[PDB]
């Protein structure tokens, strides 16, 4: 298989190793309770969180002090000195003296910055907050809330007049989330080499068998008007750690072959191991950015 | 609270220390909403 190293980034179970839609792949002990934590090793491009029946954007700080719960989002509340949000520039300055961190790309720097805060009860230093990097404003947002999905009248309430009740929410990709990248504490600093990012133009994921690249023999077809919508669908169906019985370890419907002419998002759940040259196809994954395309060149 | 943990509810925290030296203390201006 001459495809082996090229295709290595597509073995999501190995290079990511956690949920994608919902990433709660590790447990962190804090005063004797095991809290669930994001732990995927790849950046999830375009993922954000939608709070249901709400105008509150999830990068809004969590409610503190005298605010209502439903008035805050998921992000770190103001601190002294102010840790979040922090611009790329601020981070480079703040971490200027640190040998390992000072020169990291923006996503890994944002992950290491979020993972720098030890909660005061965490005697063993286990707990590392996830983060969202917004590359339009170039700001790292540490997420105080690590949860990514909460539905059902049982655990959330959509009633906008009950403003100290727990809100419902879900992970999503959305055109408005295009500039967001969701980062676990485990984001690897060489993600650029070992993780999906770009959608592959003129290529169809296949399986290498006995010297030849075969079509994926069974796929789940969803209509989709464009690549963006295909990437969204794959994301919705991808590895999820949402209720180690609840851990996906990165197993799920993480790949799609998008046929631009038939507008079919062909979604499948095994690692592909080669590419087929087909001008009708764009190869996407739940991790990949929902817009960016790598030229056939 | 069991099911809250299971969906990723986290510990409450008031101040933080940094992992990267020099160790620095950092505190929330106010307490996070009780209902978390």
């Amino acid at each position: 298989n001459p495809w082996t190293e090229y295709m290595a980034k597509y073995d999501i179970e190995e290079v990511h190793g956690s949920g994608i839609r919902v990433d709660l792949g590790e447990d962190a002990e804090v005063a004797g309770t095991q809290y669930r934590l994001p732990s995927g090793k790849c950046p999830v491009f375009g993922k954000g969180i939608i709070i249901e029946n709400s105008n509150t954007t999830f990068l809004t700080p969590v409610a503190t002090g005298n605010q209502y719960l439903k008035d805050g989002g998921f992000a770190f509340p103001p601190t002294e000195p102010l840790m979040s949000p922090m611009t790329l520039d601020e981070m480079r300055h703040f971490y200027k003296d640190n040998k390992y961190v000072k020169n990291l790309d923006e996503l890994t720097l944002c992950s290491r910055h979020a993972g720098n805060m030890i909660p005061d009860n965490d005697k063993n230093s286990n707990y590392k907050y996830p983060a969202v990097y917004d590359d339009k404003d170039k700001k790292c947002h540490i997420l105080y809330i690590a949860a990514q999905e909460n539905n059902g009248p049982r655990y959330c309430n959509k009633d906008e007049s009950k403003r100290n009740s727990m809100f419902c929410f879900r992970p999503a990709k959305d055109i408005s989330f295009q500039n967001y990248t969701y980062l676990s504490k485990n984001v690897v600093d060489n993600w650029e080499k070992v993780c999906p990012r770009k959608n592959l133009q003129n290529a169809k994921f296949g399986l290498w068998v006995d010297g030849n690249c075969e079509d994926i023999p069974h796929v789940n077809e969803f209509p989709a008007i464009d690549l963006f919508e295909c990437n969204k669908l794959v994301f919705e169906l991808s590895a999820s750690d949402q209720p180690d019985r609840y851990k996906s370890h990165g197993k799920g419907y993480n790949w799609g072959n998008y046929n631009t002419e038939t507008q079919k998002c062909e979604i499948f759940n095994v690692k592909p191991t080669c590419l087929i040259n087909n001008s009708s196809y764009i190869a996407t994954t739940a991790l990949s950015h929902p817009i960016e395309v790598e030229a056939a060149a | 609270t069991q099911q809250a943990k299971d969906i990723g509810a986290g510990p409450v925290a008031s101040c933080f220390t940094t992992r990267m030296s020099p160790p620095q203390q950092i505190c929330l201006n106010s307490v996070v909403n009780t209902a978390l």
